[PDB]
């Protein structure tokens, strides 16, 4: 699905 | 977006219980720093809501951002799968 800030930090 | 700039998408009351708000909040997931993570719900022609607001944890909001499927928010979904 579309996510929005789901980066890996 | 970058900078300083059209933010709002991010801090919309995503739904009834929405508990994000742009004056009180702080990050959670470990993917977030000055904004909430979102999840896009396929109802309809389709909405963002805020992962935190659906109550999911983590390792849930990370298998959703890396699957290809269709997601529907908690007042969606049981339409979706009716
Ligand atoms: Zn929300
Ligand atoms: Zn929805």
């Amino acid at each position: 699905a579309r996510t929005k800030q789901t980066a890996r930090a | 977006g970058p900078l300083g700039s059209p933010e709002f998408g991010y801090w919309i009351t995503c739904c009834p219980t929405c508990d994000v708000d742009i004056n009180t909040w702080v990050p959670f997931y470990s993917t977030e720093l000055n904004k909430p993570a979102m999840i896009y719900c396929s109802h309809g022609d389709g909405h963002w809501v805020h992962a935190q607001c659906m109550d999911l944890e983590e390792r849930t909001l990370i298998h959703l951002s890396e699957g290809s499927n269709k997601y529907y928010c908690n007042e969606h979904v049981q339409i979706a799968r009716a």
